């Protein structure tokens, strides 16, 4: 295929490369904390009219 | 303003004529370049890093992936037989004898040292350690590393190792040592050394008689120069920067292509997922179409200055090629082109992507002033020496070899009768003895 | 990025979050939840080569797997799906150059036939199957060199060689206006 | 090794193919067909995509005429070396070792081939060598004796002095030999009989 | 395009229409109007040297 020919002459040829694909996408945690505290203000007692 | 050099004047006169009194053998070094890195690129990794969409873009570009890949990989395959020119002029592999006496001359700083495991000689070795001080490859990281790669840069092994070249300059040295030039044209003939530099000193016009007298000087001469050749390389002074250019210019050039990939040329930013990300496909598209091209120009050019390159270095490895066969396997009347002053043998030194020549030229040295005549009028027939000069030392007049200051007395054997005497110019009366 | 993860030697300072190499690729990144410096390797990648003895003479071939360990990437690894590599039963030889599949070695030296690298060559030898061998560095003969042993031909043979030298390459001209933009 | 000459017959083959494929390169425009551009896209537009055409074009010719000019000063190099080999060793007789076949060399022939040239080395190469005792000079009358042009041999019992190339023996005589010094000094002397004619 | 049409000898399968050249230029062509084959050849040409 890369000679593009039928016949190939006794040599070394190089042809492609060989690559290890990836097995699993990963992602890692900021250990994000900072919460929005709106939820409470949400679940308050009183709320105004 | 530069001084070109020191003024000097020789007293040019007739009938003045000056002759060295003995010589003074002397051994320069010599360091070609002969093969460079071979060196392989993997087209889409340096052009697309991890990017199928860039790798997708790469392929209706054109087939250049294929014909770079072909330009450098016949750069690799000339840099071995550019090696094999050089060192593979030998048919047979030679062994030293195992006796290291040859008239009273070491070549043990040259021939092959048993006690190191690496079969090389000392002054091999010097020249090894100091080249390889800025070297590259080492074990190649074969093992998990790093010298560049994960680029797509590569470098092959050369298909020569060094031991095996070593065996090739082992095996000339032996052969030039034991059978001088024969070997070269052809069988290998064994001759004693003493005689096979009686041989060479013919040859550069000085009667063997010389050599044979002086051979006890001659030999110290010799074992005193090579040990000055080791301190001169040993020598902070690095002769080999020849070798290092090479080594230099191909770390530059890879270390330019590196640098190329953080080149935006002319796009917004240099990071392929930055350009897609930002970027609506559309116009993201067309930023990947500059750099794409950027890295593409990048990488032709880096071809073709290899290219270009490999001219010289193959037409230093020609020369040195034409040398090994000039020098080494023989002596050589052409002037300057193995060492300074009438050449006498050469050793061949294997060295990092290179080659170090030993060569041993016959230096005169003490001249002293003479009188001298064309001919000679004895009978009414002019006189003229077969191959000497005329020369009086003050009161006598002698026949000398042009080389070397060795009087006799005129005879019938050392000059050959021409004419009668009022034809030549210069003529001076004197007596030629019969025996 | 992608790449094999693994832990670092390296000491990054406090504020130091990732950490690159000469070619100003990274080379290593701490971890965001947990503060250990993880050192990230690409995947295994190189070029494969191969041997072939000329279609006519067999249709076996041998594969040369540049610059990697047999170890790390054997017949069990994609790219190249189909090609499986033969087998670990196929002979597998590590060499300086790189893995080398479907041939094997021998102890017996030759002349090169088709240049591996390395000192190793290749060769279609007997039954008739793709052989690996370090180059023949030529015949070994030893010259008795003594004090006083001369030797002198007796009688000679005359020899014709041939040199071949290239002169004059094709000349060639071209049209740029029709090649750029043709009618 | 004709192959050496195809391969020069090959590469300017190979390049001008690589040259004809690029014309089907798209070089990132829509397509590869000039006037298929025009048609489709307006002139506006239209010269956004011939100029990717355009330069990918000048950029293909621009390499093969590099590579052309790289190759021909390898040609340009060869052909030098063959004008100095015929000058060298067709025309005359070379003392330089290798230059002109292998072996010590007695002439060349040349023969025209298709760009290039065949040499036919004539050379001269030794065979069926044989050992002898040598010595550097030969004491006779208190003063050593060196050969003139050749060097002494003997088979065990007579010494005898010949040329180096060939084996001739000869008897030892005045022309043979050059009288120098004394005997004392040469290392390796050996008495012998100097006849005089 | 631009060149002089002639018949071709080549033979188009019923599908075929378009014929092309190793250049991966057009080389042959099936006339819309009649099912006929036609090879199309550039004009005269050549370089001219003074
Ligand atoms: C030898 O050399 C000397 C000086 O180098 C020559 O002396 C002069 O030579 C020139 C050249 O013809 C004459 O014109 C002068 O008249 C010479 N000097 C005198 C004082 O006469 C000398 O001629 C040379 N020998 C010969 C034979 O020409
Ligand atoms: C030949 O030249 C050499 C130059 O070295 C002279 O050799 C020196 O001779 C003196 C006295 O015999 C010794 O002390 C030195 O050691 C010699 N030099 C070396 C390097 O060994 C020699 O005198 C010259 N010969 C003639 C006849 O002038
Ligand atoms: C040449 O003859 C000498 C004998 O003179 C030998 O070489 C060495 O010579 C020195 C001094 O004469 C002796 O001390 C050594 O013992 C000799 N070597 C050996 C191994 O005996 C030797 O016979 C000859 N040289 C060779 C064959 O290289
Ligand atoms: C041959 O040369 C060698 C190497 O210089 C000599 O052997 C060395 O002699 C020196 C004398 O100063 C000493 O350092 C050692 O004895 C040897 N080795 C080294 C590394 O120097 C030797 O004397 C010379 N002559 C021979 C062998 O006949
Ligand atoms: C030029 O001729 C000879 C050279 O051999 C020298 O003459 C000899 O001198 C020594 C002492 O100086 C005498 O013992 C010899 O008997 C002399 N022989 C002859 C044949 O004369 C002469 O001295 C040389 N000239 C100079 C200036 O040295
Ligand atoms: C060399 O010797 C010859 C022989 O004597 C000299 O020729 C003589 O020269 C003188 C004066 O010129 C004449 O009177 C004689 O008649 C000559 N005799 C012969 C036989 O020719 C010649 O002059 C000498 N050359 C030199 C340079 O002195
Ligand atoms: C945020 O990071 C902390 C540490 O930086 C995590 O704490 C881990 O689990 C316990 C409880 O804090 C500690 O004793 C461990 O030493 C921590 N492990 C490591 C590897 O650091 C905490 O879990 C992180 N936040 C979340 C939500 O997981
Ligand atoms: C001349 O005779 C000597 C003495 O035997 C030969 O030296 C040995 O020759 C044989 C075969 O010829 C070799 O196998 C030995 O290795 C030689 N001896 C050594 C120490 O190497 C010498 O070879 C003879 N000359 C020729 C041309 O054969
Ligand atoms: C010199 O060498 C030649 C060739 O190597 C040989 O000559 C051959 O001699 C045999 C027996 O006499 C003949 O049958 C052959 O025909 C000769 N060769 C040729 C080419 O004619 C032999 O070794 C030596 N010949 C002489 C005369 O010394
Ligand atoms: C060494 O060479 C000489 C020269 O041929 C040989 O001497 C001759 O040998 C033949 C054959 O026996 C006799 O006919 C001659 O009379 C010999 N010449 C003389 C002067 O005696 C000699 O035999 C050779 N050496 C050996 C060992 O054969
Ligand atoms: C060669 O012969 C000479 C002379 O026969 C030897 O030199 C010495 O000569 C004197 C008188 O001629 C004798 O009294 C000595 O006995 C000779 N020397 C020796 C060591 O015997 C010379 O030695 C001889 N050399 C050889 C190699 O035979
Ligand atoms: C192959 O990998 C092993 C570790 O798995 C390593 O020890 C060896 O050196 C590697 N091969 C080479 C040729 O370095
Ligand atoms: C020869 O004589 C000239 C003139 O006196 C002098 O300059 C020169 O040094 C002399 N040559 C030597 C070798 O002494
Ligand atoms: C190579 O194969 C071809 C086709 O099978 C054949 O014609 C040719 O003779 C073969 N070459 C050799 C050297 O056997
Ligand atoms: C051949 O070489 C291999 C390793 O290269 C070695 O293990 C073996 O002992 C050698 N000899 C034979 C007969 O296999
Ligand atoms: C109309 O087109 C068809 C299809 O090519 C053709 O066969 C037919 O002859 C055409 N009509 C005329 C009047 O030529």
């Amino acid at each position: 295929c890369t000679l593009k020919s039928f016949t190939v002459e006794k040599g070394i040829y190089q042809t492609s490369n060989f690559r290890v694909q990836p097995t699993e996408s990963i992602v890692r945690f900021p250990n994000i904390t900072n919460l929005c505290p709106f939820d409470e203000v949400f679940n308050a007692t009183r709320f105004a009219s | 303003t530069m001084s070109l050099g020191a003024e000097n004047s020789v007293a040019y006169s007739n009938n003045s004529i000056a002759i060295p009194t003995n010589f003074t053998i002397s051994v320069t070094t010599e360091i070609l370049p002969v093969s460079m890195t071979k060196t392989s690129v993997d087209c889409t990794m340096y052009i697309c890093g991890d990017s199928t969409e860039c790798s997708n873009l790469l392929l209706q570009y054109g087939s250049f992936c294929t014909q770079l890949k072909r330009a450098l990989t016949g750069i690799a395959v000339e840099q071995d037989k550019n090696t094999q020119e050089v060192f593979a002029q030998v048919k047979q592999i030679y062994k030293t004898p195992p006796i290291k006496y040859f008239g009273g001359f070491n070549f043990s700083q040259i021939l092959p040292d048993p006690s190191k495991p690496s079969k090389r000689s000392p002054i091999e070795d010097l020249l090894f350690n100091k080249v390889t001080l800025a070297d590259a490859g080492f074990i190649k990281q074969y093992g998990d590393c790093c010298a560049q790669k994960f680029k797509g840069l590569t470098v092959l092994p050369p298909l020569l190792t060094d031991e095996m070249i070593a065996q090739y300059t082992s095996a000339l040295l032996a052969g030039t040592i034991t059978s001088g030039w024969t070997f070269g044209a052809g069988p290998a003939l064994q001759i004693p050394f003493p005689m096979q530099m009686a041989y060479r000193f013919n040859g550069i016009g000085v009667t063997q008689n010389v050599l044979y007298e002086n051979q006890k000087l001659i030999a110290n001469q010799f074992n005193s120069a090579i040990g000055k050749i080791q301190d001169s390389l040993s020598s902070t002074p690095s002769a080999l920067g020849k070798l290092q250019d090479v080594v230099n210019h191909n770390a530059q050039a890879l270390n330019t292509l590196v640098k190329q990939l953080s080149s935006k040329f002319g796009a917004i930013s240099s990071v392929l997922n930055d350009i897609f990300s930002r970027l609506d496909p559309p116009e993201a598209e067309v930023q990947i179409d500059r750099l794409i091209t950027g890295r593409l120009q990048s990488l032709q050019t880096y071809v073709t200055q290899q290219l270009i390159r490999a001219a010289e270095i193959r037409a230093s490895a020609n020369l040195a090629a034409t040398k090994m066969s000039e020098c080494v396997l023989g002596q050589s009347k052409r002037v300057d082109f193995c060492g300074k002053g009438y050449h006498l043998m050469s050793f061949p030194q294997s060295a990092p992507h290179g080659v170090v020549f030993l060569h041993v030229t016959y230096v005169p040295a003490q001249e002293k002033n003479f009188t001298t005549a064309p001919a000679i009028c004895h009978d009414g027939k002019a006189h003229f020496p077969r191959e000497g000069v005329f020369v009086s030392n003050g009161t006598h007049w002698f026949v000398t070899q042009r080389n070397f200051y060795e009087p006799q007395i005129i005879t019938t054997d050392n000059t050959f009768v021409s004419g009668n005497c009022d034809v030549v110019i210069g003529i001076v009366n004197n007596t030629v003895y019969d025996p | 990025g992608t790449g094999v993860l693994t832990e670092s030697n390296k000491k990054f300072l406090p504020f130091q979050q990732f950490g690159r190499d000469i070619a100003d690729t990274t080379d290593a990144v701490r971890d965001p939840q947990t503060l250990e410096i993880l050192d990230i390797t690409p995947c295994s990648f190189g070029g494969v080569s191969v041997i072939t003895p000329g279609t006519n003479t067999s249709n076996q071939v041998a594969v040369l797997y540049q610059g990697v360990n047999c170890t790390e990437v054997p017949v069990a690894i994609q790219l190249t799906p189909t090609w499986r590599v033969y087998s670990t039963g196929s002979n597998v030889f590590q060499t300086r150059a790189g893995c080398l599949i479907g041939a094997e070695y021998v102890n017996n030296s030759y002349e090169c036939d088709i240049p591996i690298g390395a000192g190793i060559c290749a060769s279609y030898q007997t039954s008739q199957s793709i052989i690996a061998y370090t180059m023949s560095l030529g015949a070994e003969n030893s010259v008795a060199y003594s004090n006083n042993s001369i030797a002198i031909p007796t009688n000679f043979t005359i020899s014709v060689t041939t040199e071949i030298l290239p002169v004059s390459m094709t000349k060639t001209s071209v049209d740029c206006t029709m090649y750029i933009c043709g009618d």
